[PDB]
């Protein structure tokens, strides 16, 4: 059905009432969210069904209809803007600089920002409006406040 | 079943809020792609 580029909430009627799960990017005929949000699933668009191409439980990534599209990455430098996408709530620009998650394998970006379970998959843009990769996985640190990565996918 | 709504474009806002520290933290990874914080 709905196949527009931009930002989608994932819903679902399983629970009371509409509860929203998560977010995602449609891109390029591909919608690209959490693995955590879907768990795999095949999603409704209208009258339409997305099915799953590839998805990756480590990585925390699922993409429907095609490939991984989204490529862009965060420069280590730049201010990044968090296009939240919160439960019962309008699409918001939250801009902030990134921390860093240092890893084993390598560093990463990380936001630093708080907001309900719901709001994981919503992307986050550099500059040039482009997705440099998905909020929503991370940790609570010793505050109780949330940081999440920056987890992009790879692109073939 | 799960199902998706349009909420809006992907664009970068000029004049947005400004919110938002930055940490620098050590973390792991496990296979089941849960981080946790190493100390
Ligand atoms: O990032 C998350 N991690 C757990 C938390 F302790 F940090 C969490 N989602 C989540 C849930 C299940 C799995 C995974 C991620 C990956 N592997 C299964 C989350 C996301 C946002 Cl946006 C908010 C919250 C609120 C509670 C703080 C939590």
């Amino acid at each position: 059905g709905e196949t527009t580029d931009g930002v989608y909430r994932v819903m679902t009627r399983r629970l009371l009432g509409s509860t929203q799960v998560g977010v995602g990017v449609m891109q390029e005929g591909v919608f690209h969210t959490m693995w955590h949000v879907t768990k795999g699933a095949a999603l409704r668009s209208g009258e339409g069904r997305l099915d799953p191409y590839w998805g990756d439980v480590k990585q925390d990534l699922v993409s429907y209809c095609g490939p991984w599209k989204l490529d862009a990455a965060w420069d280590g430098l730049s201010e990044v803007q968090l296009l939240a996408v919160p439960p019962g709530e309008r699409a918001k620009n939250i801009q902030t600089l990134p921390g860093i998650f240092k890893t084993k394998d390598g560093d990463i970006g990380a936001v630093a920002l708080d907001y309900p379970a719901g709001t994981s998959g919503s992307p986050i843009l550099d500059k040039c409006g482009r997705v440099i990769g998905l909020y929503g996985n991370g940790v609570v640190i010793k505050n109780g406040s949330y940081v999440s990565a920056i987890t992009q996918g790879k692109r073939e | 079943d799960m199902y998706i709504e349009r909420a809006g474009d992907i664009t970068w806002e000029k004049d947005a809020e400004v919110t938002g520290n930055s940490p620098r933290l050590d973390v792991a990874l496990d296979e089941s792609g849960d981080f946790s914080l190493v100390e």
